[PDB]
């Protein structure tokens, strides 16, 4: 049993903007990075069976 | 004895060490069981002491 971790949203912020450079690549549109914080937060209080990775990627 | 001195200040770090010391045991278990970020435990001997004005400045 390796314990997996929840990934603690403020580091998901961290995942996601390490990733800035493969969604804008993917598709072309520019993403602002207020949404990006935002994407994970409000994320938080209101989806429950999703989980913090699943949620902050699924959604961009 | 100065390595062993250098253990308590320390205790989960020590990066230049030949033997197994107590408290290279103690990490795993705090490694395998739902231990998070830095706690207590990895506060040892320098945070656990830090803890009654901790709470001071969340609870008054």
């Amino acid at each position: 049993k390796i314990l997996v971790e929840p990934p603690s949203v403020d580091m998901t912020v961290k995942i996601l903007r390490s990733l800035k450079s493969k969604y804008e690549n993917f598709y072309g549109i520019n993403i602002t990075d207020k949404a990006l914080v935002a994407a994970a937060k409000i994320s938080d209080r209101f989806i429950k069976d999703r989980y913090l990775p699943d949620k902050a990627i699924d959604l961009l | 004895k100065e390595t062993v001195a250098y253990v308590e200040a320390k205790t989960h770090n020590a990066m230049n060490v030949d033997a197994v010391y107590q408290e290279h045991v103690s990490y795993i278990y705090l490694r395998d069981s739902g231990m998070p970020l830095g706690s207590l435990s990895f506060e040892s001997s320098k945070g656990a002491l830090k803890l009654y004005n901790s709470l001071s400045k969340s609870i008054i």
